[PDB]
């Protein structure tokens, strides 16, 4: 049944936000906002673990998080992601552990990933 | 199957067909070499080997001449393939100015790389087996004369074929086609009874097929001209003659053993050579001109009042050279020489039309008008001449053709063709050098420094305010291919604006290199008059901000490969071409491109070793023209692989955002297209939007189709890979 | 496939839209025509099912029928045509639109006449590829149809299975959204053929066999009670050949990976090798059943049919290549063989015997 629901999902057109992550020598929480008209919505969130004493790490690839349903709420069709005429942009408010503080953006910007169905 | 230029062949390709030819030739059977060399002429197998009256089989002086020889060339091709050559029968341009025969068929011997033994070159000689004397083919005597005197404005062979491509009707094209081709036969043959002077034994000499691979390609060129011209390309002028079964090929299983050629012994379906015969050519470029470029030249040609000397050429048994003289007063003038190819047992032949020979510039240099009183003198000399009476051939007549066309304007006002700087003519070289000076001469916005300055620290990112600065050249590197697509376009367009009719050339570094192209290495060059150094393709270029010349000192390499494997760059690009989605390609794509930047970029920081100063050396234009070419090869591969080519689905963030420096209109850059097509999504489709096509998309001798097989053959291997996670550092670093 | 959201997105709503017009049909009237509720009358006015399969004018009726259906999404954001799925291309599973359980208009239909939504029971190189390609091979239209209809209904057999309310049955098939979509494809196949002919200079917007029958008008499309002007206009046979005045377009008439010209080469290429076929006579029977071949397995093919359907008999034989079978037994069309068959009803039983007579067995070089 698990693989049944999984195969089901790959049969839908999906949109992701790609995050290259690495040790910033401190833990932090990464909030994702995609802004259409400079109107912003809380789309999703990422957490990062780390410490003063840390083993420096860089991910081999980027973690994905699907904005697929979030886009459906804003009624901006997946097709408009390709259109320069239509206005959409991606923004992240990186916020540290102690609060706020907040970190100036030390994490590379997210990318839109369109995964067409099979 | 790919038929290439003889010069374009790598030593691998050169050796592999040498062994194939060697095997095909060495050992004699009905499926062997001799049996095929005997198809064309003199064992006299037509109409039948039986009985009393027999003449040479090959068709000449008829509209089916090219059809016939297309089959023979195909026979030779299949025979070589079957014996282990990956390549179709190669061709050599005689249209290219040449002093002597190419090394492939010139050398008596060659060294075997594996055995390290020097054995006979199969293409220099060839035995003649049906006689019992032997050997005895000998192309050794070359007639008068290779570079001059014959015609020419210029190149004997080039002019005649230009005129041939000009004609609308098939037969009109065919006469000029064949009789021009006839010359190089008699020219290379000489006084020798064998080896291409005589119709009888011409096909025994191995040059014959390399020769007619070219001839065939020329027809293919004319055919593509006609579809662009929008007119019928089949042989309707001689419709009945297409249904006559090609004489030696149509024969039954003992006499001819090739399936493909026997099915097509009726040439009606021979026209579509790619479908029916399963081969093609590396380029259909004639001279330096593309096919669209080719129709232009004949228009400039067809706009003049021209006068011709027309010859009706019918079969006289011997093969003969006639020298044409224009005599308008007292002494006469040599206007040229044409050759008629034949033999004692030749199949009786006669042209329906007349062969037109240009004689237009004979008149001018004689101080004589078109309509002044003049005779034509011919002296007919046999190749074994023993010169012939002038009556052997019916007297020439002069034909007058008034200027004609208004086919302008033309949709290729925007169209360009990018070729190799290693392949350029001295005439084309000077044309590029002068054009670039004016490009360099302009120091502000419409000039060369500005487009080079987009690699500079000038701050357009962000704006109007930007609080802290960095260079605005696109890297990162997802959109790297797109931006340089536009940079190389700006470099091109600005260079076109300054008196040039061509597109921005490139150089193949996938292939091995001895030194930089002739266009770049030298500080000083000689114009037609003779000139001091402009240059302006030496690294010398003033950066207004830095106030210096961007000097480029070479490095210790670059020539590593042995017989077995490709150059390191070729290996890299293959791995880059492998990838399915765009980004996985892009990473490999450019990391490979970073090489030369660091290779011609020596110790000196003013060189293109640094991406800040990089673009001020003009080789950058050549580099990222070729870099852009690879990106285009890929796009064709993606189409071949049935996957997205003029779009992509990764890194949409940067792919939908207009470039920083190109999107800042209108004060900052003059280009209409880079302004309109600044979004990476728009710059994907280079064919429709930027109106330029490349020379070839072939990579290191491998066509796109072969490339995919090679890409697939490698993927069958069980292989390990080491991966590198790369971040941007200010230094320009070599990492081993 | 190749759809881009929201291209998918617009449609469900449209299909949703007509689920009840429900006045014109709104959709149930549009459903009845292939479906169970009685379309027409013999002059005695007895119930007939106005289904126009089993005859040579088979495509027009449907190809239209899509139209009627197709029009029905009219200006309801019927922004593109009914899609087609190329069942020819081998497929591990069914296609989404008609799978997604939740909030999907393609899952099922309802039936006022039965109080139920449709039920479907799917049952287990590509078989259909081989089967369709043959149809394309043919040049006579009539010759083509027999294979074209039989290749077709093979899917109404397998999509539906053993539910009366389903695609396997004539009665309620038309009710399931899956049915049109299968069609676009069937129609597309026909179109490809036309392009083929045209390529070959044979008639494509015409057809010489039989002159009889293309002229008979088609109900319901005939009927006064069809409040779409267009279909009535082409209610005829001979009109409806040129689908151009419909007016629709398929994205591309290319069979998978083939130019039409490419396609003929293919077929021409296939044609080299001499083949061996079996041809059956098939004729009306009330039930719908599948038939399984034997000599090793030679099977198989299916026939579509229901109670109160107009009876029909094909003019020509239906051919099914069995050469792979012979190689399987190593026979040479020379050694002589018994062609054994079986014929199951769609309901669980019961493989009753012919019914169909005997299969002829014929050889084609080569
Ligand atoms: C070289 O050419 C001359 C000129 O034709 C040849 O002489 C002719 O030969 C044919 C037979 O092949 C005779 O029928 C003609 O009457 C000859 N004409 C003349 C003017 O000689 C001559 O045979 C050739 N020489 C060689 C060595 O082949
Ligand atoms: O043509 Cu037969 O000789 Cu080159
Ligand atoms: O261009 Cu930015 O460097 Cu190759």
């Amino acid at each position: 049944q698990l693989e049944a629901l999984i195969q089901k999902q790959k049969k839908a057109d999906r949109v992701f936000a790609g995050f290259l992550l690495h040790g910033i020598k401190i833990s932090a929480d990464v909030h994702l906002k995609i802004c259409i008209e400079a109107d912003c919505q809380e789309a999703g969130v990422i957490f990062v673990l780390g410490g003063e004493t840390e083993m420096p790490w860089h991910f081999d690839r980027n973690y994905k998080m699907d904005i697929t349903d979030v886009l459906k709420k804003r009624n901006i069709p997946p097709e408009a992601l390709f259109e320069h005429d239509s206005k959409i942009r991606l923004e992240v408010e990186i916020k540290s552990v102690d609060g706020a503080v907040l970190d100036p953006n030390s994490l590379p910007k997210p990318s839109l990933i369109y995964a067409p169905a099979k | 199957r790919f038929r290439k230029d003889i010069s374009s062949l790598t030593t691998e390709e050169e050796y592999e067909l040498r062994v194939a030819m060697e095997r095909f030739m060495s050992d004699k059977s009905i499926n062997g070499y001799q049996a095929l060399a005997e198809f064309h002429g003199l064992p006299a197998k037509c109409p039948r080997p039986d009985a009393l009256n027999r003449v040479a089989c090959c068709i000449h002086g008829m509209a089916t001449f090219p059809h016939w020889h297309r089959l023979v060339v195909m026979q030779f091709e299949n025979a070589l393939f079957t014996r282990g050559s990956p390549i179709g029968v190669p061709y050599w341009d005689w249209t290219k100015p040449f002093t002597a025969l190419p090394s492939l068929l010139a050398d008596e011997t060659y060294v075997d790389p594996y055995t390290k033994e020097t054995k006979p070159n199969p293409f220099f000689k060839a035995p003649i087996e049906f006689l019992k004397a032997g050997v005895h083919t000998s192309r050794q005597i070359d007639e008068r004369l290779f570079k001059q005197p014959s015609k020419g404005d210029h190149g004997f062979l080039y002019d005649g074929l230009s005129l041939a491509f000009e004609q609308d009707d098939f037969c009109d094209f065919e006469v000029q086609f064949e009789v021009t081709h006839n010359s190089i036969h008699a020219w290379t043959g000489g006084s020798e009874p064998y080896s291409m002077s005589s119709l009888h034994y011409t096909s025994f000499d191995p040059m014959f097929w390399l020769h007619h691979s070219q001839v065939d390609r020329l027809w293919a060129i004319w055919q593509a001209l006609q579809i662009q011209r929008g007119k019928p390309y089949k042989t309707y002028c001689a419709n009945s003659e297409v249904y006559r079964p090609m004489k030696p090929f149509a024969f039954k299983s003992p006499l001819n053993n090739d399936e493909k050629t026997r099915e097509h012994s009726v040439p009606t379906d021979v026209y579509d050579y790619q479908a029916e015969l399963a081969y093609t050519y590396d380029t259909l470029f004639f001279g330096g001109l593309s096919i669209r470029e080719l129709q232009r030249y004949v228009e400039e040609a067809k706009s003049k009042d021209r006068v011709f000397a027309g010859f009706l050429l019918m079969g006289i048994q011997t093969s003969a050279n006639v020298d044409l003289f224009v005599v308008a007063g007292g002494n006469e003038f040599f206007v040229g020489s044409i050759a008629v190819l034949g033999g004692s047992k030749e199949m009786t032949w006669r042209f329906d039309r007349v062969y037109k020979h240009e004689i237009t510039d004979a008149l001018g240099a004689l101080g004589v008008d078109m309509f002044a009183e003049y005779t034509l003198r011919v002296d007919i000399k046999d190749v074994n001449g023993t010169a012939l009476p002038p009556t052997a051939i019916p007297p020439p007549i002069v034909i007058f053709v008034p200027g004609i066309a208004d086919a302008n304007v033309k949709f290729d006002e925007q169209h360009r063709s990018r070729k190799n700087v290693d392949s350029m003519t001295v005439s084309e070289m000077n044309a590029l050098r002068t054009a670039m000076a004016a490009f360099a001469a302009d120091k502000e916005v419409t000039g060369y420094q500005q487009v080079a300055a987009f690699h500079g620290s000038t701050q357009w990112c962000p704006s109007p305010d930007a609080a802290q600065k960095y260079a605005c050249c696109h890297h990162g590197m997802a959109t790297f291919p797109h931006w340089h697509r536009l940079i190389a376009l700006n470099f091109e367009n600005g260079l076109r604006r300054n008196g040039w009719s061509g597109g921005l050339p490139y150089w193949d570094w996938t292939r091995p290199i001895d030194a930089l192209p002739a266009l770049v290495l030298e500080a000083e060059y000689t114009d037609a008059n003779g000139e001091a150094k402009p240059n302006p393709f030496f690294s010398g270029a003033i950066d207004s901000i830095g106030a210096s010349t961007s000097r480029a000192p070479t490095e210790a390499l670059y020539e590593k490969p042995d017989f077995g494997k490709y150059t390191h760059l070729a290996n890299e690009i293959i791995s880059a071409l492998e990838q399915e989605d765009f980004c996985d390609f892009e990473v490999q794509y450019e990391i490979a491109h970073n090489h030369i930047h660091a290779l011609v970029g020596g110790t000196e920081a003013v060189s293109m070793a640094s991406l800040e100063y990089s673009a001020f050396d003009p080789i950058f234009m050549l580099h990222h023209s070729n870099v852009d070419r690879i990106w285009a090869t890929w796009q064709a591969l993606q189409k071949f692989r049935g996957k997205a080519y003029n779009s992509a689905n990764c890194a949409i963030e940067i792919l939908r955002k207009p470039m920083s420096p190109f999107s800042l209109a209108s004060d900052i850059n003059p280009d209409a297209m880079t302004r309109e097509y600044s979004v990476p999504f728009d710059v994907f489709n280079y064919k429709k939007n930027f109106h330029y096509e490349y020379d070839t998309l072939e990579l290191n001798g491998l066509s796109i189709a072969q490339l995919s097989r090679e890409i697939n053959r490698r993927k069958a291997k069980n292989r390990v890979a080491v991966t590198f996670m790369l971040e941007g550092l200010k230094k320009s670093l070599l990492v081993e | 496939n190749s759809l881009t959201p929201s291209e998918i997105e617009n449609l469900r709503n449209a299909l949703a839209a007509v689920q009840a017009d429900k006045t014109d049909a709104g959709y149930q009237k549009i459903a009845s025509f292939h479906g169970m509720p009685l379309s027409c009358q013999y002059p005695d006015g007895t119930a007939f099912a106005c289904c126009q399969h089993g005859m040579v004018t088979f495509p027009h009726w449907h190809r239209l029928y899509m139209k009627q259906m197709e029009d029905a999404l009219k200006a309801k954001g019927a922004k593109i045509g009914i899609p087609y799925w190329d069942w020819t291309t081998a497929f591990h599973s069914l296609p989404i639109l008609v799978t997604e359980p939740k909030n999907n208009p393609f899952h099922h239909g309802y039936i006022d006449v039965a109080d139920t939504k449709t039920t479907r029971d799917p049952r287990p190189q590509s078989f259909f590829y081989r089967q369709i390609a043959f149809a394309l091979e043919q040049r006579d239209f009539c010759d083509f149809e027999i294979q074209f209809e039989m290749g077709h209904n093979a899917i109404h057999s397998w999509v539906g299975g053993p539910s009366p309310y389903g695609m396997s049955t004539l009665h309620y098939t038309s009710y399931d959204p899956l049915f049109y979509v299968h069609h676009s494809n069937t129609d597309r196949i026909w179109a490809i053929w036309q392009a083929l002919q045209k390529y070959r200079g044979l008639p494509y917007n015409s057809a010489n066999c039989e002159i009889n029958k293309l002229k008979k008008p088609m109900m319901p499309f005939s009927s006064e009670d069809n409040p779409n002007e267009v279909t009535k206009a082409h209610s005829t046979g001979y009109k409806s050949f040129d689908y151009q005045q419909l007016n629709y377009e398929y994205d591309n008439l290319n069979f998978h990976g083939m130019t039409i010209p490419q396609l003929e080469v293919h077929l021409k290429k296939i044609q080299e090798k001499d083949r061996v076929f079996a041809g059956f006579l098939l004729r009306a029977i009330g039930q719908s059943a599948d038939v399984n071949f034997d000599v090793t397995f030679g099977g198989t093919f299916c026939v579509l049919g229901g109670d109160y359907e107009m009876p029909w008999a094909f003019d020509r034989l239906f051919l099914y290549d069995i050469s792979k079978s012979l190689v399987h037994l190593r026979l040479d069309a020379h050694d002589d063989f018994d062609i054994k068959v079986t014929i199951m009803g769609i309901d669980g039983k019961s493989l009753p015997p012919n019914l169909l007579p005997s299969p002829t067995i014929l050889f084609k070089p080569g």
